[PDB]
């Protein structure tokens, strides 16, 4: 089994500068070396193949270099839409099969942006039915990194919550996360004061955003 | 020039899949045809090749329960995998190469992927409402949005008032629970002063179990 590994596994940069990204082989692969740019929810997208030549209708800020086991993809000056995951991609074997790098996710570096926190007790719809979340929304923020601890009656919760996050906006560039506590209907009528807590990078103090069982 | 994908993406274990693509409006000489697929949030892993002269290579994991054909009258390409399980659920793509002009230069198109699913079972989303409140407000504006709770497969898509509104949607990917079943929320951001003449719906659509349902998100008050 040939394997390549790509680094750095993740990468953030603002448009102008230049990125240089790495792939490695087990063993050399010659010159059978390929890589491919992939944007969420796209098919993915043939960039340089023999290790140094560009597909068509690839610009020329795209460029590959290397042989045997040491491989590199260059962009020169990093347009907005050149943000996205990288792969690498290798021949060998006969019959010739082929094999794909673990990707580099390409990210845009914005300024810092702490999130909106809000808070959203279940619906009535939902405490009829014998569960209730509440969901703890935080938008539009960067970096990615943040977060999430649930308070309930000042004791905090484990186990009980899921978390997630949104891929990169293409228009600012920001991360926006969810994170639901679900409790039976017995649980939740045991407490009054559900709290959410936050920390993120761009904020001074830990924000809350809370709401009193039955109040709203 | 074009790549299109057909073929039926929801199958039951042991079925087979069956795909196939086309391509449009160039001349070719010769090509190769390549498929792909992509498991949900995981790498590319390749399946085959055929050329216009119809010589396949194939992915020796897979060898044995795949076929690769063309169809070389209208540029068309078809792919049939057999015996399959959830480990073949993944997005499939098929992609076009040839090489043009003096200096024999490659050209590539992938088509945009079918989701192909294998599932047993299916058990669609309850959808509640994430009502807007003083608890959702900055400055002019209110988050609100649904909850999309405990279904089985992925995925559901949610649009809002049947894709008229499209601005600022959050529809966040879903987490599998250690209970087996998915859950994910979509929210957006609208105008408080619209809130109580604007009425937002959530359109949730779960194809695996063939159930779409609307959602009313009305204003709660403090």
């Amino acid at each position: 089994e040939i394997v390549l590994t790509q680094s750095p596994a993740t990468l953030s940069l603002s448009p102008g500068e230049r990125a240089t990204l790495s792939c490695r082989a087990s063993q050399s692969v010659s010159s059978y070396l390929a890589w491919y740019q992939q944007k969420p929810g796209q098919a993915p997208r043939l960039l340089i193949y023999d290790a140094s030549n560009r597909a068509t209708g690839i610009p020329a800020r795209f460029s590959g270099s290397g042989s045997g086991t040491d491989f590199t993809l260059t962009i020169s000056s990093l347009e907005p839409e050149d943000f996205a995951v990288y792969y690498c991609q290798q021949r060998s074997n006969w019959p010739p099969t082929y094999t794909f790098g673990q990707g580099t996710k390409l990210e845009i570096k914005r300024t810092v942006a702490a999130p909106s926190v809000f808070i959203f007790p279940p619906s009535d719809e939902q405490l009829k039915s014998g569960t209730a979340s509440v969901v703890c929304l935080l938008n539009n923020f960067y970096p990615r990194e943040a977060k999430v601890q649930w308070k309930v009656d000042n004791a905090l919760q484990s186990g009980n919550s899921q978390e997630s996050v949104t891929e990169q906006d293409s228009k600012d560039s920001t991360y926006s996360l969810s994170s639901t506590l679900t409790l039976s209907k017995a649980d939740y009528e045991k407490h009054k004061v559900y709290a959410c807590e936050v920390t993120h990078q761009g904020l001074s103090s830990p924000v809350t955003k809370s709401f009193n069982r039955g109040e709203c | 020039v074009q790549v299109q994908q057909w073929g039926a993406g929801l199958l039951k274990p042991s079925e087979t899949l069956s795909l196939t693509c086309a391509v449009y409006g160039g001349s070719f000489s010769g090509y190769y045809w390549s498929w792909i697929r992509q498991p949900p949030g995981k790498g590319l892993e390749w399946i085959g090749e055929i050329n216009h002269r119809g010589s396949t290579n194939y992915n020796p994991s897979l060898k044995s329960r795949v076929s690769i054909s063309v169809d070389t009258s209208k540029n068309q390409v078809s792919l049939k995998l057999s015996s399959v399980t959830a480990t073949d659920t993944a997005v499939y793509y098929c992609a076009f190469a040839y090489l043009w002009g003096s200096y024999r230069r490659r050209a590539d198109y992938w088509g945009q992927g079918t989701l192909v699913t294998v599932v047993s079972r299916r058990l669609p989303p309850s959808v509640f409402p994430l009502a807007p409140s003083s608890k959702s407000t900055s400055g002019g504006t209110a988050a609100l949005g649904c909850l999309v709770k405990d279904y089985f497969p992925e995925p559901v898509t949610v649009s809002w008032n049947s894709g008229a509104l499209t601005s600022g949607v959050h529809t966040f990917p879903a987490v599998l629970q250690s209970s087996g079943l998915y859950s994910l929320s979509s929210v957006v951001t609208v105008p408080s002063s619209s809130l109580g003449t604007q009425t937002y719906i959530c359109n949730v659509n779960h194809k695996p179990s063939n159930t779409k349902v609307d959602k009313r998100v009305e204003p709660k008050s403090c």
